[PDB]
């Protein structure tokens, strides 16, 4: 499950 | 997967030629917070004028947390009480999302993915065939309940958010959260459907006011094929592989010996676009769009 994220 | 050199400069000069060569069909733009600063949108993570700035106030551990799905479940009034700040008295799109409205005109948009939730373009005149809100959208707003998940437009969520009122739904007095991705949700099943399919086609990325650190979205210049050429249209560089992280297991590439297709313009997004556009023989057009557009929405 890709998720919305900063990295 | 060769990376063969389709800009005779890379250089605008060199991408406004090749958009208008035999090669260059299909444009995807990939669009982020800056191309809507200068509607009064602010940005997130600039300095002075972003809103990680600008939250104090928000008794917030972390400003990043206003958008993030955690936090906005123990407690949404924060998040209805800044989009109260932020909301537009009149939603007026930019030169950029104009020039946006050029491409999908001439037929050479074959999509803008964009980070925005401001409907801006929408009211520039992208269509949802046109366009994928990879971070949803205020423009639609649902019911969280599972077994109810009742509909609601805009002018009822802006009543509520104007009004104060902590939205809930008159089906069941559940919250109607706008159709926005949250940090820590997923993308819309939409996102993925058109990236697996578009990126095998695409002729020029166009990457305008974004940072690229927000992912996945970040992720679609590599989807690309290596020989698309790509343009970034931002205040400062971005997407650039960072030197650490590069080191354990593509990047835009503006400057290393290696650079063969990626091109950097950096300032305003609106003046890239106008330089473009200008390139192109296009600023007339331009022109005269924006300036209609914008009268039209300013006798509403
Ligand atoms: N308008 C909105 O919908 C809005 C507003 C704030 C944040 N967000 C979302 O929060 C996250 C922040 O990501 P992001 O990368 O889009 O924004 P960001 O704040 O992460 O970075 C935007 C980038 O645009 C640049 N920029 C800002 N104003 C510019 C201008 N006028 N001309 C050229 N470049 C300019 C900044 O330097 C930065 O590089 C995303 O999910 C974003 O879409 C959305
Ligand atoms: C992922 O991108 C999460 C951040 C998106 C929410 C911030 C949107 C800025 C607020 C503007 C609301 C008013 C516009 C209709
Ligand atoms: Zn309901």
């Amino acid at each position: 499950a890709p998720r919305k994220q900063l990295a | 997967s060769q990376k063969e050199r389709l800009l005779d400069e890379l250089t605008l000069e060199g991408v406004a030629r090749y958009m208008q060569s035999e090669r260059c069909r299909r444009v995807i733009c990939l669009v982020g917070a800056g191309i809507s600063t200068s509607a009064g949108i602010p940005d997130a993570r600039s300095p002075s004028t972003g809103l990680y700035d600008n939250l104090e106030k928000y008794h917030l551990p972390y400003p990043e947390a206003i958008f993030e799905i955690s936090y906005f479940k123990k407690h949404p009034e924060p998040f209805f009480a800044l989009a109260k700040e932020l909301y537009p008295g009149q939603f007026k799109p930019t030169i950029c999302h104009y020039f946006m409205r050029l491409l999908k005109d001439k037929g050479l948009l074959l999509r803008c993915y964009t980070q925005n939730i401001d409907t801006l373009e929408r009211i520039a005149g992208l269509e949802q065939e046109d366009l994928v809100e990879a971070h949803g959208t205020f423009y639609t707003s649902h019911c969280v309940s599972a077994s109810c998940r009742h509909e609601y437009p805009l002018s009822w969520m802006k009543e509520k958010i104007f009004s104060e009122v902590t939205p809930k739904c008159e089906d069941c007095q559940s919250l109607v959260k706008p159709d926005i991705v949250f940090f820590g949700e997923s993308l819309p099943a939409r996102f993925f459907s058109c990236m697996q399919s578009d990126f095998l086609k695409v002729d020029l990325l166009l990457v305008m006011g974004t940072s690229l650190q927000v992912q996945p979205f970040a992720s679609l210049i590599s989807k690309a094929p290596l020989s698309t050429p790509r343009l970034l249209i931002n205040k400062e560089k971005a997407g650039q592989s960072d030197p650490f992280l590069g080191m354990i297991m593509g990047g835009m590439d503006f400057d290393s010996k290696k650079a063969y297709r990626d091109v950097a313009w950096l300032g305003e997004c609106d003046q890239g676009c106008l330089a473009l556009a200008e390139l192109l023989g296009w600023k007339k057009e331009l022109e005269d769009l924006v300036r209609r557009e914008h009268a039209s929405i300013d006798a509403q």
